[PDB]
Order: structure tokens, then C-alpha cells, then sequence
């Protein structure tokens, strides 16, 4: 999806195996906010939400708590009490095509800055000037959503990303998403310590 | 709300739009240098006729944001570059008649085409051949007749054509609140607003006859040495008091010397420091030549080169099947592609360009973070500038020793270091006259204080007085003369290599200094130092955001152009002409005394 309609997909009731992600070698940026990555293997949480988008190389920053731009402003805003993932990877050979992909779009403008995990699709004419825009875009009154034209002889910092967000939560519902848990080779007939199902 | 806010957001729009379609016309502009084809050039037509009807657009609507109330700098700058007219202003028939004499004077200048008359079976154009002939020859009148025949030609037909050129390129200035053509010429300079580092257009002239002044002296002696080994060459035609024939400088117009230093050697018995021979035993590639040229950047602390470069790049001539220019030409196509096209050869002409183009990529990367319409350099002698620094420290001994391309038992004595000062005297002091003087000249045919009908009687007054060349014949006024050369035909402002000129000495004694190099000036090497390095990238990373006089100052420390730094470069040659010249007269006279 776009940055600015940035899919977001609820993820509960199912076994979270984070060792897979993290040990991959596909992925340019694994930063976590709030939590570490060799625990997430272990701990559970009520839901995960995976925010999924497309940016630039030189954007990817701005996807973090307290930072500014024109994504974290207009397309997406997280809060700065955030618990969770930024993965990013570069998607030059799928997302770029040799006349230009115009397909990613973004917010470029708004009269107020987003608020933490908010989803803004309207496609109202932004008005800059005291004048009323009337859906023209004339004077002052630019359209909202702009194009990325993905080419993939772009420089590193302008090539496309694809960044998947994964939001951790914790609410007073059991908590469902658990990590996968690992058995041993069981052993009888001898004074050991068992664990069966908790 | 405001006007600033309004201007910003519709500077962001702007810059948005605006490098989506300069990449589209950059990169419609590199398929057809790559791929000389005729839908490479339908399509480098129509991105261009987008560009600039995008172009005409931004500038209608960016007009209506009043000037005076916005206080940012950045802002204001955008503002100002972005409200000029250009041609607009002017009618559309006197714009639709400009563009037609330079599109017909590009066509006459391009496809040129002059040879000697009762054998017209062939002709030679100037690019593949005159050129040539021009820098090799020893005939006395076969260089005559090619200079003779070429600019009768070129200037006949040319001499209309220019005289409707000023006359519109005035009126449009003069519609545009400029005093004349070179006025708007002059604005490029022009810094308003800032305080203390304010620099107007009047004050370009008066700098660049304080420089030229000083200039004098080094000039007039180089003169004198040339005309006494041009007399050694020709033993009849060249007078010891008069000036020098135009035809016999070595190159078609005078603007270079550097095909004179056979001629003019000091010392033919020693060496020289061509490294060709040691490139073409190693077999070194042009990707290694490349690849070098990464390392001494690298060396001195700036950012190593994309893959993108790497992989785009055409740093080889094709072949047969695909033809393309062999310029070599720096690209910085927008959104962090950045190309070098060049028909690289086993040469040190071809090193030395490697190294200046790679300067100019290295200039354009470190503007990438500014705004679009700030992506440039604070002037146009910056821009080459930073190229040429590139090539003066790679051209050194002690850098061709460092990379293995030179011998380690090569002996550096005075009469080597004096030769190739003197042939770096032949490339670059050489040109400051013919420089001045064609700008001066062009200044004072704007400005209306030489009449159309008194045109060549002052400019050969001119460079007799200030180059030093007599003219082989007088010439009517039936003649073009100024017009043969190619960025004076074709509409391109001429004083940037005098700029770049004096830029790259005082760059070079500012790094040098930064470097804590303890030899001369022409023996130092740039490479190792990281502080170097900063120091340039400081100014580097500001593209033409500030002011080119506070650039100048974050570099070399001084708020104005200087002339020091190139004469502390020349002064072993100095003295040795100096010495050379003793007993011979330096200086010239404006008489008809060698030819007329
Ligand atoms: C150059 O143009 C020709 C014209 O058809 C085309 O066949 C060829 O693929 C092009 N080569 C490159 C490298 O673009
Ligand atoms: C001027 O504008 C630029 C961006 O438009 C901004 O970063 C800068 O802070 C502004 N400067 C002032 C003094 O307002
Ligand atoms: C451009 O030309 C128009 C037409 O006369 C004029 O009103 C405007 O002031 C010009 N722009 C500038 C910056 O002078
Ligand atoms: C540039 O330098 C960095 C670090 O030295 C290196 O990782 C990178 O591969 C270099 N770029 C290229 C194209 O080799
Ligand atoms: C070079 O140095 C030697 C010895 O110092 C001297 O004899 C010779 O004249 C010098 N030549 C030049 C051109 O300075
Ligand atoms: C600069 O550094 C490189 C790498 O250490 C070295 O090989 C080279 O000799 C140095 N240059 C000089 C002039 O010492």
C-alpha cells in the first residue's frame, strides 16, 4: 500500500515466531523501539498490529518516536510511548519499473500534523490560501497525494522501501499471540525437572 | 495564512514536480548521448518542450508571491531564481525570432564546413579537422588561409544574424529591470540581502581589472618569451617590438596555448612526465583509472562513489553500432543518480578529466540534501572550480609516485618542475586575456558604448592592447570575427573560466595550507588529508544556498575574488622568465610592426 493508506493487518490468536524475521539477512533496517528483539521469542502479547507501506531510502528515519517530516506529520505518525518493530527492506527489483511506477503515493500536505496510528484517504484539495480551493487546483489549492516515481536506476537514498511496522500491545484480555515454545527430548526413569504445559 | 508559508508550500509542490521532470528530461537527454538514435531524439525533444513549457508555467504563478514580505533567506533565493521572466517578457514573435537565429547559428556553427578554394571535392569541418591543423602545423600560410577562410566564411554569414542577436538580447535584459545582456549576465554574481557579504553587479568589471592589472606583468612576459621562440620558429614574420600573428597561437581562436609547448620547451634534453607508457604496460583499464580516482577521493575524506555510478555509467566508447558523443560530461540526472559519460583512452589527458568530472559528481552529491532549485553552485566558477583543484593535484609528480604510475627514482629538479609550470602557464595563464577581453568586449557592445559600425576597428584596438595579437590583415566590418567561437555563438557567458581560474588557485592555496604541505604550491598533493577534505566538503554541502563570497570565505578566508594565489603558483617560472628575458623586450606595441 501507499504510506499515506497504509495497511494495516490485526494479528491474533496464532503462534509469533519472531527468530525467523529477525535472522533473516533481507531486511536493511530491524529497529525496536521499546522492547528487544531476543526477548519478543519469549514474550506474548494481546494483538500485534503489522502496518505495512512504501518510502524512500532517505525516509526511513522518520519512522520512529519524537522525529519530523513530512511522513511522520501527513502519513504516518507514531506515538512516542510506542512498543515495537521498524523493519524496512529495499525493494528496487519489484516496486520500480523503467518508465516510472507512480503507483506509491503520499500526503505531502494537511492543516494539522497526524495523530499517533491515524489513516487519512481523503482526497480534498489542501488549501494554503485564504481563497476557497472549490476542488480547482488553481492558485494556493495543490493536490493532497503526490507520486514516488519509482525507477530502479535510483540512487540508494531514493529507492523504494518497503517498512512493515509491527505494534505491540498490551490490553486486560488474555493474551493470545504467544511466542513458540521449545520441548526437549523427554527423558524417563530419572529425578528430573518437568514443565509439562506450564 | 502568510505569504512565506504560501511561497513554501508552493516552493515544495514546485521542487517536488520539478525533479520528477528534470529526471525524466536528464535521463531522455543521456539516452541520446549514449544512443545517438532519432526516437532518442523525439523523446529528448519532448521531455525538453515539457521542461520548459513546466518551466514557463512555475514562472507565471510563482510571481504572484510578493518579494519584500518574506524574511527568509533560502526562501527568498528559491523565490528570486524562480520569478525571472527569461524570454517571456519579451514578444512572442521577437521570442519565436531569437530562438530561430540560435537554433540556425547552432546549425551553421555545428555543421561548419570550409576548405581551400579550386579543390571543393572535399571540405573539413572544424571539430573533426581544423582543430588539428590549427594545433600541428608549421606553415606559415597554411595557417593563414585556414584562419583567413574560416572566419570569412563563419562571419559573413553570422555578422546579421548577431546583429539582431544584441539588439533583442537587449530588449529583453531591459525589459527584465537589467542595464543591458551582460548586466543579466552580471546578476549571476549579484548577492543582495545579506549583510556585510553583499556583492553588486558593477563591482564584477572594477575586480576583474584589479586581477587582470596584476595579471599584466606574468602575462607580458610569457608574451615576450613566446614571441622570441615564435621568431626562433619563423624566422621573418614576427617583429621584436610588434604583437604576435593571430594564426600562429596554436589553436583556432587564441584561446588556449597549450599547442605551443614544443615549440616553447625550456628544456627539450630532459624527460618529460608522460605516464601513458606505464598505464599502457600495466594494462590499466579505464574502470582502474576510475577506480584510482575513487581511492584519492576516499583519500581526502569525501564519500566513495554510488553503485548506481558504477553500474550506469558508459566509461567506454560502445562500438560501431552505437554511436555516441565523445565529450566527456558529468550528469547528475536528479534523485541520487549521478553518471559520468566519457569515451575514456589510455592517456593522461584522459586521467586528469577522470578526476575533474569526478570532482564535479563528488560537487553534486554533496548538494543533494538542498532544495531542488538550489541544486547548483553558488556561481558558475565554483562548479569548475572544484573539477579543476581535482586536476591540479592529480596531475603532480608526488601523486602519479604515491598511485605506482610513476618511476620511484624519478629525479625532480628545477628544469622539469620549470617546463611543466610553463605548460601549465600555456594552458591557464594564457587564457585570461582572451577571456577578459572577449567578455569586455561583449560588455561594451550591450552596453551601446561601441556602435555597430565601429565593432572591429576597437576589438582589434582591444587585442592589440590587451592580448597582445595583431591582426594578419585589417578587416572590414563586413567580418564576424568573436562570433567562430562556440560559446559566444551559442549564447553561453564567457567569464566563468576567468572565475574558475583565479577560484582554483585560491582553493588550491587554501587546501594546500589545510594540508600543512611544506613545498611549492605546484608540488602539493591533496590526497591523505582529512581536514582537507572538511574544509572543502563545508563548502560543498551549502550548493548555492549562501552566498559565493561567504563560501569563498568558509574556504580561503577572504570576502572577494583574489589574485595572489595564481601568482605565488607561477613565481619559479616568474623568475625564470624573468632571467630568460633579459636580453629581449617585454611588452608589446600596438603598431602594424611584425605583419599587416
Ligand atoms: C541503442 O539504440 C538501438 C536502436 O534500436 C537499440 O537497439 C539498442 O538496444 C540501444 N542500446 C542501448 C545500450 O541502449
Ligand atoms: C527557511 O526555510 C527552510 C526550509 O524552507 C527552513 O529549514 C529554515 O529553518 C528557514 N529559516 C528561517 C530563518 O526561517
Ligand atoms: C515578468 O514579466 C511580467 C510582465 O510584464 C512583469 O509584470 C513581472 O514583474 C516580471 N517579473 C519580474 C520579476 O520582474
Ligand atoms: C563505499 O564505502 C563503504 C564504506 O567504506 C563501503 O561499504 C561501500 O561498499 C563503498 N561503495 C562501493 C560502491 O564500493
Ligand atoms: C637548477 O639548479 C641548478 C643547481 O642548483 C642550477 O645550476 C640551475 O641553473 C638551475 N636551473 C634553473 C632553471 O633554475
Ligand atoms: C595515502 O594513504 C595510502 C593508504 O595508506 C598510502 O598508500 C599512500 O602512500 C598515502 N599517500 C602518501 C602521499 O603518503
Amino acid at each position: 500500500a501507499s504510506v499515506y493508506a497504509w495497511n494495516r493487518k490485526r494479528i491474533s490468536n496464532c503462534v509469533a515466531d519472531y527468530s525467523v524475521l529477525y535472522n533473516s539477512a533481507s531486511f536493511s533496517t530491524f529497529k525496536c523501539y521499546g522492547v528487544s528483539p531476543t526477548k519478543l521469542n519469549d514474550l506474548c502479547f494481546t494483538n500485534v498490529y503489522a502496518d505495512s507501506f512504501v518510502i524512500r531510502g532517505d525516509e526511513v528515519r522518520q519512522i520512529a518516536p519524537g522525529q519530523t517530516g513530512n511522513i511522520a506529520d501527513y502519513n504516518y505518525k507514531l506515538p512516542d510511548d510506542f512498543t515495537g518493530c521498524v523493519i524496512a527492506w529495499n525493494s528496487n527489483n519489484l516496486d520500480s519499473k523503467v518508465g516510472g511506477n507512480y503507483n506509491y503515493l503520499y500526503r505531502l500536505f494537511r492543516k494539522s500534523n497526524l495523530k499517533p496510528f491515524e489513516r487519512d484517504i481523503s482526497t480534498e484539495i489542501y488549501q494554503a490560501g485564504s481563497t476557497p480551493c472549490n476542488g480547482v487546483k488553481g492558485f494556493n489549492c495543490y493536490f493532497p497525494l503526490q507520486s514516488y516515481g519509482f525507477q530502479p536506476t535510483y540512487g540508494v537514498g531514493y529507492q523504494p522501501y518497503r517498512v512493515v511496522v509491527l505494534s505491540f500491545e498490551l490490553l486486560h484480555a488474555p493474551a493470545t499471540v504467544c511466542g513458540p515454545k521449545k520441548s526437549t527430548n523427554l527423558v524417563k526413569n530419572k529425578c528430573v525437572n518437568f514443565n509439562f504445559n506450564g | 495564512s502568510t505569504i512565506e508559508e504560501q511561497a513554501k508550500t508552493f516552493l515544495d509542490k514546485f521542487n517536488h514536480e520539478a525533479e520528477d521532470l528534470f529526471y525524466q528530461s536528464s535521463l531522455a537527454s543521456w539516452n541520446y548521448n549514449t544512443n545517438i538514435t532519432e526516437e532518442n531524439v523525439q523523446n529528448m525533444n519532448n521531455a525538453g518542450d515539457k521542461w520548459s513549457a513546466f518551466l514557463k508555467e512555475q514562472s507565471t504563478l510563482a510571481q504572484m508571491y510578493p518579494l519584500q514580505e518574506i524574511q527568509n533567506l533560502t526562501v527568498k533565493l528559491q523565490l528570486q531564481a524562480l520569478q525571472q521572466n527569461g524570454s517571456s517578457v519579451l514578444s512572442e514573435d521577437k521570442s519565436k525570432r531569437l530562438n530561430t537565429i540560435l537554433n540556425t547559428m547552432s546549425t551553421i556553427y555545428s555543421t561548419g564546413k570550409v576548405c581551400n578554394p579550386d579543390n571543393p571535392q572535399e571540405c573539413l569541418l572544424l571539430e573533426p579537422g581544423l582543430n588539428e591543423i590549427m594545433a600541428n602545423s608549421l606553415d606559415y600560410n597554411e595557417r593563414l588561409w585556414a584562419w583567413e577562410s574560416w572566419r570569412s566564411e563563419v562571419g559573413k554569414q553570422l555578422r546579421p544574424l548577431y546583429e539582431e542577436y544584441v539588439v533583442l538580447k537587449n530588449e529583453m535584459a531591459r525589459a527584465n529591470h537589467y542595464e543591458d545582456y551582460g548586466d543579466y549576465w552580471r546578476g549571476d554574481y549579484e548577492v543582495n540581502g545579506v549583510d556585510g557579504y553583499d556583492y553588486s553587479r558593477g563591482q564584477l568589471i572594477e575586480d576583474v581589472e584589479h586581477t587582470f592589472e596584476e595579471i599584466k606583468p606574468l602575462y607580458e612576459h610569457l608574451h615576450a618569451y613566446v614571441r622570441a621562440k615564435l621568431m626562433n620558429a619563423y624566422p621573418s614574420y614576427i617583429s621584436p617590438i610588434g604583437c604576435l600573428p593571430a594564426h600562429l597561437l596554436g589553436d583556432m581562436w587564441g584561446r588556449f596555448w597549450t599547442n605551443l609547448y614544443s615549440l616553447t620547451v625550456p628544456f627539450g634534453q630532459k624527460p618529460n612526465i608522460d605516464v601513458t607508457d606505464a598505464m599502457v604496460d600495466q594494462a590499466w583499464d579505464a574502470q582502474r583509472i576510475f577506480k584510482e580516482a575513487e581511492k584519492f577521493f576516499v583519500s581526502v575524506g569525501l564519500p566513495n562513489m554510488t553503485q548506481g555510478f558504477w553500474e550506469n555509467s558508459m566509461l567506454t566508447d560502445p562500438g560501431n553500432v552505437q554511436k555516441a558523443v565523445c565529450h566527456p560530461t558529468a550528469w547528475d540526472l536528479g534523485k541520487g543518480d549521478f553518471r559520468i559519460l566519457m569515451c575514456t583512452k589510455v592517456t593522461m589527458d584522459d586521467f586528469l578529466t577522470a578526476h575533474h568530472e569526478m570532482g564535479h559528481i563528488q560537487y553534486d552529491m554533496a548538494y543533494a540534501a538542498q532544495p531542488f532549485l538550489l541544486r547548483n553552485g553558488a556561481n558558475e566558477g565554483f562548479h569548475e572550480a572544484v573539477g579543476e583543484i581535482m586536476s591540479l593535484s592529480a596531475a603532480t609528480p608526488k601523486h602519479l609516485k604515491s598511485i605506482g604510475l610513476l618511476s620511484p627514482d624519478f629525479q625532480e629538479d628545477n628544469e622539469t618542475e620549470i617546463n611543466f609550470l610553463l605548460k601549465q602557464a600555456l594552458t591557464i595563464v594564457g587564457t585570461l586575456p582572451f577571456t577578459y577581453m572577449l567578455e569586455k568586449w561583449r560588455w561594451m557592445v550591450f552596453k551601446g558604448e561601441i556602435p555597430k559600425d565601429q565593432w572591429m576597428k576597437k576589438w582589434w584596438e582591444m587585442k592589440r592592447e590587451i592580448v597582445g595579437v595583431v591582426e594578419p590583415v585589417p578587416h572590414d566590418e563586413t567580418y564576424c570575427d568573436p562570433a567562430s567561437l562556440f560559446h559566444v555563438s551559442n549564447d553561453y557567458s564567457f567569464i566563468r573560466y576567468y572565475t574558475r581560474t583565479l577560484y582554483q588557485f585560491q582553493f588550491q592555496e587554501a587546501l594546500c595550507q589545510a594540508a600543512k604541505h611544506e613545498g611549492p604550491l605546484h608540488k602539493c598533493d591533496i590526497s591523505n588529508s582529512t581536514e582537507a577534505g572538511q574544509k572543502l566538503f563545508n563548502m560543498l554541502r551549502l550548493g548555492k544556498s549562501e552566498p559565493w563570497t561567504l563560501a569563498l570565505e568558509n574556504v580561503v578566508g577572504a570576502k572577494n575574488m583574489n589574485v595572489r594565489p595564481l601568482l605565488n603558483y607561477f613565481e619559479p617560472l616568474f623568475t625564470w622568465l624573468k632571467d630568460q628575458n633579459k636580453n629581449s623586450f617585454v611588452g608589446w606595441s600596438t603598431d602594424w610592426s611584425p605583419y599587416a
